[PDB]
């Protein structure tokens, strides 16, 4: 868990504090907000209702005709997909101390203090080694600046944060 | 090159040749004048050096040469029994696990558009 | 790096004067990436560095796409699926 | 087996219990893998098996229209078919029950056999029936698969006839160069074999929305040589209907009787009310109907004929000449069937 | 000195084919009985074959398979050393191609004819 | 201005002037080993525009001096192959016409209209048949340029457009697949634009009327 | 959210029939739509300038990479409308606008090619970005292939691109070679003044531009736009073109470069006066694409360009997308068609348009005004924005080029106008039926767009001050 080269300390990506530069997957979806599962909530009802709002504006055949089911569940597929998408950046803007993050600042303190309090390392132990963790550390850093383009999480339990 | 490419161009010059259908050779004589033009303005932009070549041509004079030979010394530092392929493996998988992916989707792409132009969909 | 470059240099001139000879201006396409793929593989040497030979073995995977694709094109364009649909529907 | 036999026992294997799988395998031992080229029994010798097969195939429903086909292969391989039972097949395979698939393929059986075999050609007749029949079923396939067949034709020629349905199959698939390209043709030639009430008749209906291509090709009508007929002033009622000219309807109706002498028929009458979208403008169209039409109105009302249709109230809203592409389009579909 | 090669060699090579290819100037002109083609007359009575696409396709397509196949060899010469990094990225490679297999097979774009 | 000219027309066979045949050649089966014969005339008479003319015999007997052939009996005219020496054009351009429209006397034997444009393979051929309505008088038959039907070796094809940009060669040609004498007279062959909708017979024909137009 | 589209529209498609092509583009419509309005949040990571490198230095992002981003959404948004959504409610705009089954997923892949194009940080990564969009603009040029005329530009344009994708690729070995090395971060002051790579660089940027057409290799993509169906050229004459630009823009590999500003003055020349000698519709924007080329590359010999090159990209973005709309619905108001691929072609035939529609000619006025630069339009602005940056760097010279230039392409402007305010006694075969309620709202806004998007202009100002700086 020992990192092999040097990282910026308390690195201030915006007006609020850092609390963690390369959050977990399992990590951002357990801070997450209860408005955030509104948004998802709010496009997985959108993408059909936007479908059925389409059609009603312009029929594809002249005549209203509501979507088939089928296109309901893919719409609704990809609803909980991007809904789910914008959830985890708005955690992650909260992780990276750009948005308000003071509730979630205090749950990682109280998180860190009973780890440290129950004897296990800061961010976890690995199955990779060292330097694949550096490898995964290094590919997955501020990776939700292209969630427009691709979807990439950290998975790999790297200490490799940003903090002291 | 060979097994994949070759053999794929000389299937396709041969669904050519079974039942025989010459392809119409056009002139180039069109495109000659605009050859003429640019490799006169080239020989043109390789001539009014003359007297800079003098300390230019020299370059790829001692370049042409190379009458050194490369020593090739030996260490002890590699002790996993490492290929080449293995680092391309390592690097493609790791460093450049993106690519990878990237170049996934140039696959999938070299495999959906084959499909859409050649045949008829219903 | 002579023969990469020189092959790369024959194939361009071989495309610029044909440039009617799909055929031919196609198979230089495939030459000049191979004189460029020498190139890359023998600086890669020279200099025992392994991004040279992983742009290389990218190189040939993009070229193998590009070949499918051209070829599909070729197909399509000279009409190889034949027709002898005659007195049908 | 005796010819004697064979009529009764073709005759139970069809009618009977339809056993198609059977009905293939018993003429492959009488016969014999008639690709054999050593027999084409003649149907006039003994029409009995022939005509089993020949009332099976003609009776077919949609349902079992596909099973139609597979007999009507089995009547041409082994027994040789009239040239004039082709006719009757093309009729069959399109305007009887629903499949026109079956049509173009047997016209395309003519053409086949006479390239190779040498039996006789195709006439225009079938290429001018088969587009009247494309022009049916939107059956865009079709057309542009016969059209380029008539294009490269070296036994039969386009006539004033091809040219007509040709212009009435462009029309259903709404092809605005095709149609003109049709027109041109037509036009070029002398009104002695040319451009007749047919060509009219189509060239008004595709004109259905446009009042102005709708008036100078009533102008048109003169000039070509040619007198309006009961099928050609019913389209150009519907026309002037549906573009909102309800007043200018009526007079065309009172005084066609005295201009040319055509009685107004129900299917005239009835087109002139359906076609009217004005609740006051409706009524006006059955004002000269009770007192100069009495008898022939009263056989429309139990026939549910007459159809109200009309324009909405609040509706100012829109242009009236949108909605008047509306209600027509809706109109269209309820005498369509 | 790839550029410097590239430079000078195009005056020299590109003036012997310039000079090559204005041979050709006039040349066979193809004067050949070409009558029958111009009007539209076929002299074979058979040899008329077919391709099914899904035959080209098999053909065209062998060469995509073939590198997302042969890209694999990377991977299995290197599976240790990027054990579950490089597990997880293999499996999304994978994934990837089979997506445009499953592309192919529900197109049904390669049965041959039925 | 001083952008490319545009125009509603092009004449392709113009025919009526003195020169005219040079600008055309012939093709009968004499280049095979058959026994047909092509030749074109040039009448000028009077009361009349003079006009070409294209008769010869089909004979369709095969060539008993040769044995890889297996149909024969053409003969066709048309266009000068398209000069294209070191910087003209290269072609012809019917971009701006959609049809073509050519005035002629016909008989009972059956035309194409064959046209020649660039296409990857080497003998593709545009035809259309000239459909004569009219024996023994003038018609100014139109047929409409996409419409033609692309046919390599005789057979028809993949029907892929015509590329109106570059075209070649227009001619007539007989595939007809029966014996006996030909005639065809052509005074004009030319490429006509988009014609506006007319309801009149035409001014070349007419009928009698009660004449509403004020007369000259 | 893009490879996600792409892996499930492939899923979707490949077990749908032919009818379902319309829905699913619309699905994609709205899904493009949610992810422009949802996912936008994400501008915050790039204030003050901040600057992120993703994926092993492989990828870069920031309020640039950021912005090009959501334009190229809008535009994949626009012009997937313009295939989901039927014009007229007819068989005829049934057969001409009729999407293939692939369509839309090769334009997703062309998409995810052009934003790895303006996100690369490494040469390997701007090679696969750029041979994925070359593969799959190929593919998009090709997917139309009943006609010789679209197979001829599609041939043409596979074989020209590969020879400029091989050129790119030996520009990028030969740097290679001299550096060991396959980012820019190798290079600083020191390293340009130490070291002649400067040619390399030249190689490079003239591939790349000679890809969306520059002179004197403007001819063959001129005939490509002429030649392709005209919903596909609306796509493969804009996306590319703003790929390129951007990673050139971003790059900053030709601060003051006498080869680039020959070039742009070669290409504004061409684009001006070539575009007089014109009689057909896409060979006339094809020119003007080109001049508005010019213009942009004028911008590549400068730094502190990055707010001129933004402004002038979106308006000639939102100009481009109008104009071809215009065009498109103006084909109603013709008495025949030409193609099925390119139902008009010659600018004669939208003679007397405003006959027909009075607002389509008043909407295409105010967007031929923009493309010469008649205030307050936005055309106007953007031209204001590159005269003050190249006066600020001193480049009266091309300043001047870059005046005549728009006054030379002024008239052949104002040609379009001259010929469609005419008077065609010509009255129309088609009448009444109403066209597309969406295409038409997404045309009016644009025009609304450039009508009055000056009035956010200091807003504007003051958010790239801050977001930029
Ligand atoms: O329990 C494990 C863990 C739960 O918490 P934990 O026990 O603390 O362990 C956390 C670390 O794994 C503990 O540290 P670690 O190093 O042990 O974790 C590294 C990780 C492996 O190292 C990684 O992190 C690999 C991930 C690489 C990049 C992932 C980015 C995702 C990109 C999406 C694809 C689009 C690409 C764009 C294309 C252009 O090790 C593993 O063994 C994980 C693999 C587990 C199963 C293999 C993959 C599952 C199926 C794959 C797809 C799912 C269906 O969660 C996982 O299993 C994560 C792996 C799932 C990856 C999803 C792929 C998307
Ligand atoms: C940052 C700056 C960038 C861009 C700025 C652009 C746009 C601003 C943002 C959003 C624009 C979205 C606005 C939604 C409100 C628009 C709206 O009333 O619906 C529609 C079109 O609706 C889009 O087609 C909605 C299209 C949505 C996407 C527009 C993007 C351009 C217009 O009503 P309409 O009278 O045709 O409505 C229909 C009516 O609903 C039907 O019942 C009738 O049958 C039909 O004939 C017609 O009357
Ligand atoms: C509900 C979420 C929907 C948001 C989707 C947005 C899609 C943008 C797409 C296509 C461009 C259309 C015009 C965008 C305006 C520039 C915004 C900006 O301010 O430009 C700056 C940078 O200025 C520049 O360099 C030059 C920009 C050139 C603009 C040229 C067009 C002028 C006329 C447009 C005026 C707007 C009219 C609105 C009427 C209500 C980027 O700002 P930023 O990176 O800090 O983030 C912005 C915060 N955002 C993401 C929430 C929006």
């Amino acid at each position: 868990s020992t990192p092999l080269v040097k990282t910026s300390v308390n690195y201030s990506y915006g007006d609020y504090p850092l609390i963690d530069a390369d959050p977990h997957f399992k990590r951002v979806v357990g801070y997450m907000r209860p408005s955030d599962y509104g948004v998802i909530g709010l496009a997985t009802a959108a993408l059909p209702a936007g479908i059925c709002f389409a059609e009603w504006l312009d029929p594809v055949k002249g005549k209203f005709a509501r979507p088939s089911v089928k296109f309901l569940r893919v719409a609704t597929m990809l609803g909980f997909a991007v809904g789910f998408g914008a959830a985890y950046a708005r955690s992650s803007l909260r992780f990276f101390g750009v948005t308000e993050n003071a509730r979630e600042y205090k749950k990682d303190e109280a998180q860190m203090a009973a780890r440290k309090a129950a004897g296990l390392e800061p961010y976890g132990t690995s199955s990779l080694t060292p330097e694949l963790q550096e490898i995964a550390a290094k590919n997955s850093a501020h990776s939700i600046a292209g969630l427009f383009i691709f979807p990439w999480f950290n998975f790999v339990n790297h200490p490799y944060h940003g903090r002291e | 090159y060979i097994g994949a490419i070759a053999v794929l161009f000389l299937f396709i010059i041969t669904l050519l040749d079974i039942n025989s259908t010459e392809l119409s050779v056009k002139s180039n004589i069109r495109d000659l004048p605009l050859v003429l033009i640019s490799l006169i303005v080239l020989t043109i932009s390789g001539l009014m050096i003359y007297s800079n070549d003098s300390i230019l041509i020299n370059k790829l004079l001692e370049a042409f040469g190379n009458d050194y030979n490369t020593i090739i010394t030996q260490d002890w530092f590699n002790i996993e029994n490492t290929t080449l392929l293995t680092t391309i493996g390592n690097v493609l998988l790791t460093n450049n696990a993106f690519i990878l992916l990237v170049l996934a989707i140039v696959l999938l792409l070299g495999i959906i558009g084959p499909i859409s132009i050649t045949m008829k969909h219903k | 790096m002579f023969i990469g470059t020189i092959i790369l240099v024959l194939s361009f001139l071989g495309f610029v004067f044909n440039r009617r000879n799909i055929i031919l201006a196609f198979i230089c396409l495939e030459t000049m990436l191979l004189g460029i793929n020498l190139i890359l593989l023998r600086n890669s040497v020279l200099f025992d560095d392994i991004s040279g030979s992983l742009f290389a073995i990218v190189i040939i995977i993009l070229a193998g796409v590009e070949s499918a694709i051209g070829l599909s094109l070729l197909v399509s364009y000279y009409r190889l699926r034949g027709v002898i649909n005659s007195y049908g529907i | 087996i005796p010819y004697s036999a064979e009529t009764a026992i073709a005759q139970n294997v069809l009618q009977r219990h339809s056993d198609t799988a059977n009905f293939y395998t018993f003429m492959n031992r009488q016969y014999g893998n008639t690709a054999d080229k050593v027999t084409k029994q003649d149907p006039q010798i003994r029409p009995h098996t022939y005509q089993v097969i020949h009332d099976y195939i003609y009776s077919c429903e949609s349902e079992r229209a596909d099973l139609a086909w597979e007999m009507y292969g089995l009547l041409h391989k082994f027994y040789v078919v009239p040239f004039a039972d082709y006719y009757k097949a093309i009729k069959f395979f399109a305007q009887d029950v629903k499949r026109q698939d079956y049509a173009l393929l047997t016209f395309q059986q003519i053409r086949k056999n006479h390239d190779l075999h040498g039996q006789p050609a195709a006439t225009s007749e079938m290429v001018a029936f088969l587009f009247h029949e494309f022009a049916k079923t939107k059956y865009k396939r079709g057309i542009k698969r016969l059209h380029e067949v008539v294009a490269l034709e070296t036994s039969f020629d386009v006539n004033r006839d091809v040219l007509n349905e040709m212009m009435a199959a462009y029309v259903s698939v709404e092809d605005l160069n095709r149609v003109q390209d049709c027109w041109a043709q037509l036009q070029q030639l002398p009104p002695s074999i040319g451009a007749n009430n047919r060509s009219v008749d189509v060239l008004l209906s595709y004109f259905k929305d446009n009042i102005h291509y709708t008036e100078r090709t009533w102008q048109g009508i003169p000039e070509f040589g040619l007198l309006p007929t009961l099928e050609n002033y019913e389209q150009y009622l519907i026309n002037n209907c549906r573009t909102g000219n309800y007043r200018r309807a009526l007079e065309i109706t009172k005084n066609m009787e005295i201009d040319s002498g055509l009685k107004p028929t129900a299917k005239i009458i009835a087109a002139v009310y359906n076609y009217t979208f004005t609740e006051q403008r409706k009524l006006e169209v059955e004002q000269w109907a009770e007192k100069a039409h009495p008898e022939m109105w009263l056989e429309l009302k139990e026939g549910d004929k007459l159809k109200s249709l009309c324009l909405p109230a609040n509706s100012d809203n829109d242009n009236v000449e949108s909605l008047l592409k509306q209600a027509s389009a809706d109109m269209d579909e309820e005498m369509s069937g | 000195n790839t550029f410097i090669i590239f430079i000078i060699l195009i005056p020299i090579v590109g003036f012997a084919l310039l000079a090559v290819n204005i041979l050709l100037a006039v040349y066979k002109p193809y004067n050949e009985k070409l009558g029958a083609f111009e009007c539209g007359l076929t002299s074979f009575n058979q040899t008329r074959l077919a391709f099914n696409a899904a035959f080209i396709l098999v053909a065209i397509l062998f060469l995509p398979f073939d590198l997302e196949i042969s890209t694999l060899l990377p991977y299995v010469m290197s599976i240790y050393l990027v054990s579950n990094y490089g597990f997880t990225i293999v499996l999304l490679f994978l994934l990837i191609l089979i997506i445009g297999f499953v592309y192919e097979i529900n197109t049904n774009a390669l049965k041959i004819n039925k | 201005r001083l952008r490319p000219t545009e125009t509603t027309e092009q004449v392709l066979v113009n025919f009526t002037k003195p020169n005219s045949l040079e600008t055309v050649l012939t093709k009968c089966d004499e280049e095979l080993g058959g026994y047909s014969t092509v030749n074109l005339a040039l009448e000028r008479p009077t009361t009349g525009k003079p006009y070409g003319r294209f008769f010869g015999n089909l004979s369709l007997d095969l060539p008993k001096d040769n044995k890889m052939v297996t149909r024969s009996g053409f003969a066709m005219f048309r266009t000068l192959d398209q000069p294209s020496s070191m910087f003209k054009t290269n072609a012809w351009n019917w971009e701006q016409y959609r049809h073509l429209e050519l005035r002629v006397r016909g008989d009972r034997r059956k035309y194409f209209v064959n046209v020649q444009s660039a296409t990857p393979l080497a003998s593709d051929l545009y035809q259309h048949r000239l459909f004569i309505q009219t024996p023994g008088e003038w018609e100014t038959v139109v047929i409409p340029i996409d419409d033609f039907i692309l046919t390599n070796k005789g057979v028809v094809q993949e029907q892929m457009a015509m590329d109106t940009a570059n075209v070649y060669t227009v001619g007539i040609g007989l595939i007809d697949r029966q014996y006996g004498p030909y005639n065809l007279d052509i005074e004009y062959i030319k490429a006509v634009a988009h014609p506006p909708l007319e309801f009149k017979p035409k001014k070349e024909y007419e009928v009698e009327k009660e004449t509403i137009l004020l007369t000259p | 959210m893009l490879i996600l589209a792409i892996i499930s529209l492939i899923t979707f498609v490949s077990m749908s029939k032919l009818s379902d092509n319309r829905a699913i583009i619309r699905l994609i419509n709205i899904y493009l739509i949610l992810v422009l309005v949802l996912d936008s949040f994400l501008y915050l990571l790039f204030l003050n300038n901040q600057t992120y490198t993703v994926m092993g230095e492989l990828l870069i992002f920031n309020s640039f990479t950021f912005y090009i981003d959501m334009l190229i959404y809008f535009i994949m948004i626009v012009i997937s409308s313009l295939y989901g959504y039927n014009l007229y409610n007819n068989n005829l705009y049934k057969t001409l606008f009729e999407p293939k089954k692939e369509l839309i997923i090769l334009f997703l892949i062309n998409i995810l090619g052009a934003l790895l194009i303006v996100h690369s940080n490494d040469f390997i990564t701007l090679f696969v970005a750029i041979e994925l969009q070359s593969y799959s603009i190929y593919l998009i040029t090709a997917i139309y292939n009943s006609s010789y005329k679209a197979s001829k530009a599609s041939m043409l344009y596979f074989f020209m691109g590969g020879i400029l994708s091989i050129l790119i690729a030996y520009s990028i070995n030969t740097y290679y070679s001299v550096l060991n090395s396959y980012t820019l971060h190798s290079l600083d002051s020191l390293i340009i003044n130490t070291l002649d790579l400067n040619l390399i660089l030249i190689a490079l940027s003239l591939g790349l531009l000679f890809k969306i057409g520059i002179a004197p290799l403007h001819k063959w993509l001129i005939s490509i736009y002429e030649n392709t169906p005209i919903l596909i050229t609306i796509y493969i004459s804009l996306i590319p073109k703003i790929s390129i630009l951007s990673y050139l823009v971003l790059s900053n590999i030709s601060i003051n470069s006498l080869v680039i500003s020959i070039l742009a003055i070669l290409t504004l020349l061409v684009g001006s006066v070539g575009g007089l000698l014109q009689i057909k519709i896409k060979r006339l924007l094809a020119f003007s694409g080109l001049t508005n080329a010019g213009y942009m590359m004028l911008l590549l010999l400068l730094n502190n360009n990055e707010f001129s090159y933004l402004y002038y990209i979106t308006q000639y973005s939102i100009s481009h997308l109008a104009i071809f709309m215009i065009i498109i619905f103006s084909i109603y108001y013709i008495n025949y068609i030409n193609n099925q691929y390119n139902p008009i072609i010659y600018v004669n035939q939208l003679k007397g348009l405003i006959h027909d529609n009075a607002y389509l000619v008043l909407s295409m006025a105010i967007v031929v005004f923009s493309f010469i630069g008649i205030p307050p339009l936005l055309g106007f602005f953007g031209k204001l924005n590159i005269l003050m940056s190249i006066l600020n760097n001193g480049y009266y010279f091309i300043s001047i080029v870059l005046i005549v230039a728009s006054l030379i392409s002024a008239l052949y402007y104002l040609y379009l106008l001259n010929v469609s305010i005419q008077d065609k006694n010509n009255i129309l075969i088609n009448s009444n039926e109403t066209v597309s309620s969406v295409l038409s709202y997404i045309l009016s806004s644009l025009i609304i767009l450039i009508t009055f998007g000056f009035i956010y202009n200091s807003l504007i100002i003051d958010i790239f001050n801050v977001y930029f700086n």
